[PDB]
DNA sequence: AAAAAAAAAAAAAAAA
DNA sequence: TTTTTTTTTTTTTTTT
């Protein structure tokens, strides 16, 4: 009994950590959606059929249920009252709470049997501020979305203060969702594609309808949780739609009549779609759940769409004709948007056209429908040539690092590497007299170097060549940069490609917070995932700052300053307060010292500012040094970050605090121990595969990542300012070393500083 | 989006800064403490892990290169082998860190044999370059895959940066440090320990100048003084040449006994031939190389109508018998490049040894306290062996036996009473809570101690093993006292450091090769 | 005098 | 068996 009150007080001390931002009124709606989510979780088991939510005039929200009838709960701790009535086992029982404190035996009898629990919770005005009432629009929108996703589930809503009403009951479900989305717009064909097939436990539901708006709007959900950034379901949906429509145009010969090849963003143009998925164990990129990264979901959506969209197109010739006409019109507009050009001879088996032996050329004779991939070597060349599209994509493998044309003379450009590059592009860049960029053979030149340091250097050298020798090609936007991944990381079924080490760090944090629950008290609910994620992000930011500050001060002292009370400027005036503060700091440092360091304090009385600043002596490795915490440090901004994190982490862990990762459990005494345990448990089944260039990637892996136009992630090189680009190229790549050294040292100091 | 525009300025800046910082931190410059680049550090760590001890049999160079590339170094073979080749050959390094078998090249310009032919083994000095690595004396950084760990820096005992020198090129910076004599460098370190406010004049008295592996002559000393004060200076290295005069006839021959540093003998002979053919240098009748594997001997026969001294001076001025060695002492200090003079390098090395010895003593003290805890458990168990075997027999499983042993407090025997109270405090591990241990003549075992008692074999019940445990406990108490004495006094730390440096000077002492002259 | 060009030391990228 | 680049100091050619 006493344990319950401790949990209620733990929740009520930091209500923002559990329910969310209480200032702007998100917490109240989160409480309402918590109760309604409990009701809908009851309803998913084929028991409930009606959820009458209400908004009384007394600023109270009832969530009635007609279902089956049913620690410390977050919802009843914040609210100042409950009215719990459960009409179970033939007798009505009633319970009353007040700030989570029950006042009843929790057992009453009444007439009529019925089923379901109705819970009227009264939000406390103390915890929440600036938003007392409930916005009808937010609840109406979310409840209608839940009604669409959970088909065959009545969800009433009755605003009693106004007398409004709603009755969301759509047996169609996703088709009703698409109709609701398209009711304001003009759909271009009458029928709506739809399936709800389930396979391997991944229930998949999709719908489609095109309109005249030429706007893309694809919504995706996973267990009734929207994904702002899409995910694997979105990728599989796009891939299957593009494949099916391209195959349909190829079979029926629509494209040959128009003499234009449709691509992605033409099929998706003017599209409305909803993609609802139900994974039993979903995996997300973060605790916000804005992106699904579950590897098993792409294949299921791809297979089901590939079958059923083609099956729909076969049985609906008129709607297929209308959609294909729209896609042809979009492709014609895209073709008309292009610059004038001429056909070019391509290297082939019958005719080599006087092109290099290492060029694996494509079949498309038209530039603006062809690509050139400039790769780093012959092994990367083989890996790229094995996996590509022979129609569009050509490869020209280089040989390691190329000449620095900034340092090299014009006549020094007689190397086999640069001549081979000039022959394939056919700009005739040598001489600066025959240089005609209109005869460029590819209007997409892709610098697909390796994903490492020397790959970056070779990319810089190629950019120097293209900016200095072929400046108009860069201006017209023909130069692109691929972004192949450096790491592949696997945990059993899960797989992900990671580009940078910063992305690796973010992914490691994401696994560490995956399925992790942190309990500040033994009898208390776990923290919210987003709150713990924000705590860990701020903690890592401060740790990076402290590592940057490692030379000026010891890391142990700065880490201990997080948990100590703050020291304002007014504290510096008093001799006694600074002495007590620094004495407590040094005693805490001495107590937790695992090495030979010995901490001592002193106070230097400044006669100018009339202050008493503290000093922290330390004797590490036999070397004695003093670290005065001057007036600059107290208001230096670094100490402000330390103090903010300290204010967040003063009392988030009582004596009996612990963390869990599902089955596993661990008591903790500090946030460091919890973070270390979570990271250690995260890296158990982990396996990182670093790619030392594209020769280690399989052709299928290289195709899936950064050759497929569906899953490509490119960058157009552009020149914002000519003068700044010229100055930067001359400084970084010229002959003189002193400006280069100054630039490197300045950027090092900038990185060390803010 | 599939396609997102990026400015050419931002892309170039980010890519080139990533490359420059990567080269500067990792590959180009050395670390001031251990004087090794990451490739050298990873090669030595891989050889130590394989067990390429100086007294063990050789191993093929291909195995070492494959081990380094597969585990630690992600930057491709045929450069790791070049590093091993340079470390294995005596004309490059003043003190070789690798003991090689086969053809590793020569000053004549012959290239080393391929990776499949040579064999590789650590030098004896490389073991002192990696002393007490297992006692957590240095921080271990993760592998590129995260599957293993590599030392961040080696716990060296030799000042490798000053001793073997270095030479490398970064994007902005470029280091060029000459090698020195180990005895003189250790004497400078000892003088610094004696007086840390020692002047560079005193460090120059102890360290007159560099000592190249190829014995030679250094003309000036202003360059050495400028290098050791500012970190930069120009030194002129001369060849040992004598105009030997024939007694019978007046004809003379110029015999070059020794050659400057990083000078190829074949290219020198070729350049002298080019100068003679073009008639830029007169007086030379013939040119030969008579190196009989007993040093070297480049014979240059002077004509009758030539003084010979003038010919030798002209060869010094024009040919590569004089080379300017530009000292540029750039090294990583606290993970950033910095131009460092002699006293900075010596101070950094002494700080490194301070840290290494302190961490080693902490590790040894923790180990000794843990073993003393276990030995207390074993002694108390053998004092009360009969009720313990009876309890273990009565219990059904080892877990219930452990719980029973932890629950029951145990009487101290006479031998255990005399043993434990003689130790007194300063033997319990720090992590141990005050509930456990001796409390009013009754031991309170932990879970770990009960597990150790369950793991006790019947061999330990013999009479000799109890005396062995008593003796080991006394030895561990004495070791704990000595370790606490080292960790308490700052002067004893320097006593240990000075003794180690003197032993290193004694074991690997060597004589000067190059001569510093006045001109 | 001047100014540019070439070669050479050691870690890296590439192949033939 | 063999060869091409990046990168920074320092010298030697050679050419004016």
């Amino acid at each position: 009994s006493i344990k319950v009150l401790k949990g209620l007080d733990a929740v009520r001390k930091r209500p923002g950590m559990y329910i969310g931002d209480t200032d702007d009124g998100t917490g109240l709606h989160h409480m309402v959606f918590e109760v309604v989510d409990n009701a809908i979780d009851e309803a998913l088991a084929g028991h409930c059929k009606e959820i009458i939510v209400t908004i009384h005039a007394d600023n109270s929200v009832s969530v009635q249920d007609d279902g089956r009838g049913i620690g410390v709960s977050v919802v009843n701790a914040l609210s100042q009252k409950l009215e719990l009535v459960i009409q179970r086992e033939g007798k009505i029982h009633r319970q009353i709470y007040e700030h989570g404190v029950p006042q009843a035996p929790l057992a009453v009898t009444g007439e009529t049997e019925k089923t379901g629990t109705m819970v009227r919770f009264w939000p406390s005005l103390e915890t929440f501020t600036n938003v007392t009432e409930f916005e009808y629009e937010i609840l109406a929108k979310r409840l209608r979305e839940l009604s669409f996703l959970n088909s065959g589930v009545s969800i009433r809503l009755r605003d009693k203060r106004d007398g409004k009403e709603d009755h969301f009951h759509y047996e169609g479900g996703i088709k009703a969702f698409v109709e609701y989305l398209n009711k304001n717009k003009t759909p271009i064909h009458p029928n709506i594609f739809y399936f709800s097939t389930e396979k391997d436990g991944i229930g998949v539901e999709v719908a489609l309808q095109w309109n005249d708006g030429f706007q893309e709007n694809i919504y995706c959900f996973t267990n009734n949780i929207p994904q702002r950034d899409g995910g694997t379901h979105l990728a599989g949906f796009r891939a299957a739609m593009t494949r099916t429509l391209n195959a349909y145009m190829d079979k029926e010969g629509y494209s040959k009549k128009a003499k234009v090849s449709a691509t992605g963003d033409d099929a998706r143009e003017g599209l409305i779609a909803v993609v609802s998925v139900k994974v039993p164990d979903p995996k997300f990129s973060s605790q916000t759940k804005d992106k699904l990264v579950s590897s098993e979901v792409k294949s299921a959506v791809e297979q089901q769409m590939n079958e059923l969209l083609a099956e729909y197109l076969l049985e609906n010739p008129t709607d297929a004709k209308i959609v294909v006409g729209k896609i042809i019109d979009a492709a014609r507009a895209r073709e008309a948007a292009r610059r004038a050009r001429e056909m070019t001879r391509r290297k082939g088996a019958l005719d080599l056209a006087g092109l290099p032996g290492k060029l694996a050329d494509c079949q498309e004779r038209d530039p603006a429908l062809s690509e050139l991939y400039l790769v780093e070597g012959d092994s990367a060349g083989g890996s790229a040539k094995q996996g590509r599209n022979r129609k569009n994509q050509a490869i020209l493998p280089l040989k390691g690092k190329i000449l620095n044309v900034e340092k090299a003379r014009f006549d020094k450009m007689l190397s086999s590497q640069e001549v081979a590059t000039l022959i394939t592009a056919l700009g005739c860049g040598i001489g600066r007299d025959e240089y005609n960029p209109d005869k460029l053979r590819y209007h997409s030149i892709i610098i697909m170097t390796d994903a490492d340091v020397d790959g970056s250097h070779i990319r810089t050298l190629l950019l120097t060549f293209f900016y200095r020798q072929m400046p108009e090609i860069v201006e017209r936007g023909h130069v692109y940069i691929a972004q192949p991944p450096l790491y592949k990381v696997k945990k059993g079924k899960q797989e992900q490609y990671i580009k940078d080490d910063e992305a690796m760090d973010q992914y490691q944090i994401s696994i560490a917070l995956d399925g992790a629950t942190l309990h500040t008290n033994a009898s208390a609910p776990a923290l919210a995932g987003e709150a713990l994620e924000k705590l860990v992000s701020e903690y890592n930011a401060t740790q990076k700052m402290i590592n940057r500050m490692e030379r000026r001060y010891p890391k142990a002292m700065l880490k201990e300053l997080i948990y100590q009370p703050t020291l304002t400027e007014a504290d510096l005036s008093d001799e006694q307060t600074v002495t007590r503060w620094v004495n407590a700091l040094v005693s805490e440092l001495n107590d937790k010292e695992q090495h030979g360091s010995q901490w001592k304090f002193d106070v230097h009385t400044n006669a100018e500012q009339n202050l008493f600043e503290p000093i922290v002596r330390v004797r590490t490795h036999g070397v004695d040094t003093d670290y005065p915490l001057d007036h600059e440090f107290i208001t230096g901004g670094e100490y402000r970050r330390i103090c903010t994190l300290g204010e967040k982490l003063r009392g988030l862990l009582e004596e009996d605090a612990f963390i869990e990762r599902g089955e596993r459990r661990q008591p903790v005494a500090s946030f460091e121990q919890a973070l270390d345990w979570l990271v250690k448990e995260s890296r158990r089944g982990l396996s990182i595969q670093r790619y030392k260039g594209l020769g280690e990637m399989n052709p299928e892996q290289l195709w899936e990542t950064t050759m497929d136009p569906e899953s490509r992630r490119m960058l157009r090189v552009t020149v914002k300012d000519a003068i700044a680009a010229d100055q930067l190229f001359t400084t970084l790549m010229g002959d003189a070393v002193e400006p280069r050294r100054a630039f490197i040292e300045e950027n090092a100091l900038k990185a060390a500083n803010i | 989006r599939e396609i997102t525009p990026v400015n050419i300025e931002e892309e170039l800046k980010s890519s080139y800064l990533d490359y420059a910082m990567s080269v500067i931190v990792g590959r180009a410059l050395p670390d001031v403490r251990d004087g090794l680049k990451p490739v050298h550090r990873r090669v030595l760590y891989a050889m130590n892990v394989l067990g390429n001890d100086w007294n063990k049999a050789y191993k093929k160079s291909a195995r070492v290169v494959g081990d380094v590339i597969g585990k630690y170094h992600p930057h491709g073979d045929s450069a790791v082998y070049d590093t091993i080749v340079r470390m294995a050959q005596p004309f490059s390094l003043r003190y070789m860190l690798v003991d090689g078998q086969g053809n590793f090249g020569s000053i004549d310009g012959d290239s080393a044999a391929a990776m499949r032919f040579t064999e590789i083994r650590l030098a004896k000095i490389a073991h002192e370059l990696m002393a007490d690595l297992e006692k957590e004396t240095v921080d271990f950084v993760d592998n590129y895959d995260g599957t293993e760990k590599i030392p961040d820096v080696m716990p060296t005992k030799i000042p490798n940066l000053l001793v073997n020198g270095s030479s490398g090129i970064a994007v902005g910076m470029a280091t060029n440090i000459p090698p020195h004599n180990l005895t003189e460098v250790i004497n400078g370190c000892l003088a610094y320990i004696d007086d840390e406010d020692i002047s560079i004049e005193g460090l120059m008295e102890h360290i007159p100048g560099p000592d190249f592996p190829t014995a030679a002559i250094i003309n000036g000393r202003r360059g050495i003084e400028e290098a050791y004060r500012t970190g930069r200076g120009k030194v002129y290295i001369r060849a040992r040449a004598e105009v030997e005069v024939d007694a019978k006839t007046g004809r003379e021959t110029i015999i070059v006994h020794e050659i400057p540093y990083q000078v190829n003998k074949a290219r020198l002979i070729e350049k002298i031939a080019e100068l003679v053919k073009e008639k830029r240098v007169e007086g030379i009748s013939a040119l030969r190389d008579e190196s009989d594997k007993d040093g070297m001997r480049i014979v240059i026969e002077v004509k009758r109508d030539a003084v010979g001294e003038v010919v030798l001076n002209n060869l010094y001025s024009q040919t590569q018998l004089q080379v300017s060695f530009g000292i540029n002492m750039v090294a990583l200090h606290h993970g950033q490049p910095k131009i460092m003079n002699l006293k900075d390098i010596i101070a950094a090395f002494v700080r490194h040894r301070r840290e290494v010895v302190t961490r080693r003593t902490i590790f040894e003290l923790r180990k000794a306290r843990d073993r003393a805890h276990i030995l207390e458990a074993l002694a108390v168990a053998l004092a009360n062996i009969d009720p313990i075997i009876e309890l273990i027999r009565h219990a059904p499983t080892p877990a219930e036996a452990k719980t029973a042993l932890v629950a029951n407090p145990w009487q101290l025997g006479n031998v255990a009473a005399m043993l434990e109270r003689a130790g007194d405090d300063a033997a319990r591990p720090e992590w141990l809570e005050p509930e456990f241990g001796v409390r009013d003549g009754l031991y309170y075992l932990t879970e770990q101690q009960a597990q150790a008692i369950l793991d006790l074999r019947l061999q330990k019940l013999t009479g000799l093993e109890h005396e062995k445990l008593l003796d080991e406990y006394k030895e561990l108490l004495d070791q704990i006292a000595e370790l606490l004495r080292i960790l308490g006094s700052a002067d004893r730390l320097m006593e240990v450091i000075r003794e180690e440096l003197e032993l290193v000077r004694e074991q690997f002492g060597d004589k000067r090769r190059t001569e510093i002259t006045a001109n």
